RNA sequence: AAUAUAAUAGUGAUAUUAUAUUC
RNA sequence: AAUAUAAUAGUGAUAUUAUAUUC
């Protein structure tokens, strides 16, 4: 199949991404998005602003904290933009939404707070750009037209269905059952554990 | 023997006592220094957790600030009444302490404007404690008997009673912070030692 | 803590991440 | 968790804080 042709949402979370690593080049002293290689990048990065050392140990401190905050949000971006290539713009956005939830219950810290308030400044436009019916990627579709097609033809059908991430098994799981000509399917999860007569037609 | 003078320290705490009972008075509808201003608070505060709200995550914020606000309030009074039994040093180290601890759990929103407002009024504290003309004239007295008693005798075991162990902490740094009480070697007894407080010990004074 | 697989970077020993398993 | 003492409001049972102790 096809990748979705146009990208808002990585239009738009590409300038968040910009403007965390600006923000990360304020205090810097010192490659595409939503790749695997931008991901090797930042946490070769990532790993590099832990041995940067300074006279006052405790500003190095709130430095190294606010890096580590910057480019962990930014992992946490990259993940999203590739979530939603996989899969729905939801399930992305709702991937940074359960992030930012954690954040939350982890506690107030100023560069936390300050990257949530940008986030949520952008979150309006976001949800936007999810909502509609216009943006669903192609390969959806085809999985959507393969699983009615063979639904159709044999209604006592059993399916299994490997995607490579966990968050991919939440994301299509959700989207199974939020997804109304889907209505045949009764999804079911299989996954590890660590950090056709029962109903369940789809695994 | 009298009481201080004039305090200059308790003027400011007042002021941010006041200050911070302006910041907890925008929510909700005696003297500083005081044991009844001590069970006000105390009081008071256990009025800020019967507070509610149809909104529940609003109502944790609020009483969360509250809770702040008035235990800033009580720990700002207990330092007055320990810069009135004992040194003003005693009194701001026991603010230092507070606010150390205070930053050490990590700051909220709040309590970092707290931090931030004590931090202002810091510099003008120290200025005033490091003032020799306002020593208490409670401690002149203490150490008045002691020179006198150690002066006619040169070996003298002193045990000496005080009601808090913020006392007990603040006359130990007193004892060892005096040029002109050198000869005391101070220990400490508190509940949760005695063998090296003997007269062939290490200390004079427990 | 160890192991396997996959993708990515590197000529490679490797390295990162993902996934799974074991002790 | 219990017990004792002191200060403090209440006429008082009590209550708050402080101090100390015990299981
Ligand atoms: O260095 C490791 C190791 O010493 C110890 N550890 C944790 N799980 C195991 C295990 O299954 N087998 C062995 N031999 N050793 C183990 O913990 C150290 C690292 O702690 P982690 O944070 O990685 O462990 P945690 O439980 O948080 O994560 P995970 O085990 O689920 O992956
Ligand atoms: O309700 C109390 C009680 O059940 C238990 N507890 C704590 N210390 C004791 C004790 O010495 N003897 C008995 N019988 N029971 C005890 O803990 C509950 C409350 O916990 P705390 O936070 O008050 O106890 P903690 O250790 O944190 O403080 P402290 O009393 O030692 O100073
Ligand atoms: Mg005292």
């Amino acid at each position: 199949v096809e990748s979705r042709i146009s990208d808002k949402f990585k239009y738009i979370i590409a300038q968040l991404m910009r403007d965390t690593e600006s923000l990360a080049k304020r205090i810097c002293k010192d490659r595409e998005f939503g790749t695997q290689k931008y991901e090797q990048w930042i946490v070769t990065v990532q790993k590099a602003c832990m041995v940067f050392q300074m006279p006052d140990k405790d500003e190095e401190s709130r430095i190294c904290k606010a890096l580590f905050l910057y480019t962990s949000h930014l992992r946490k971006y990259n993940d999203a933009l590739i979530i939603s290539e996989h899969a729905r713009m939801k399930d992305a956005l709702d991937y940074l939404k359960d992030f930012f939830s954690n954040v939350r219950a982890a506690g107030f810290d100023e560069i936390e707070q300050d990257l949530t308030q940008r986030f949520e400044e952008k979150l309006q436009e976001l949800e936007s750009v999810s909502r509609d019916p216009s943006n669903e990627n192609p390969k959806l579709e085809d999985l959507c037209f393969i699983l009615q097609e063979e639904y159709h033809l044999n209604p006592e059908t059993i399916t299994i269905l490997f995607v490579k991430t966990r968050a991919l098994v939440d994301a299509l799981k959700n989207w199974i059952e939020g997804n109304p000509k889907l209505s045949f399917l009764k999804p079911g999860i299989l996954t590890g554990r660590g950090k056709a007569s029962g109903d369940h037609n789809i695994l | 023997v009298e009481s201080r003078i004039s305090d200059k320290f308790k003027y400011i705490i007042a002021q941010l006592m006041r200050d911070t009972e302006s910041l907890a008075k925008r929510i909700c509808k005696r003297e500083f220094g005081t044991q009844k201003y001590e069970q006000w608070i105390v009081t008071v505060q256990k009025a800020c957790m019967v507070f509610q709200m149809p909104d529940k995550d609003e109502e944790s914020r609020i009483c969360k600030a509250l809770f702040l606000y008035t235990s800033h309030l009580r720990k700002y009074n207990d330092a007055l009444i320990i810069s009135e039994h004992a040194r003003m040093k005693d009194a701001l180290d026991y603010l230092k302490d507070f606010f150390s601890n205070v930053r050490a759990a990590g700051f909220d929103e709040i309590e970092q404007d707290l931090t931030q407002r004590f931090e202002e009024k810091l510099q003008e504290l120290e200025s005033v404690s490091r003032d020799p003309s306002n020593e208490n004239p409670k401690l002149e007295d203490l150490c008045f008997i002691l020179q006198e008693e150690y002066h006619l005798n040169p070996e003298t075991i002193t045990i000496l009673f005080v009601k808090t162990r913020a006392l007990v902490d603040a006359l130990k740094n007193w004892i060892e912070g005096n040029p002109k009480l050198s000869f005391l070697k101070p220990g400490i007894l508190t509940g949760r030692i005695l063998d090296a407080f003997k007269a062939s010990g290490d200390h004079n004074i427990l």
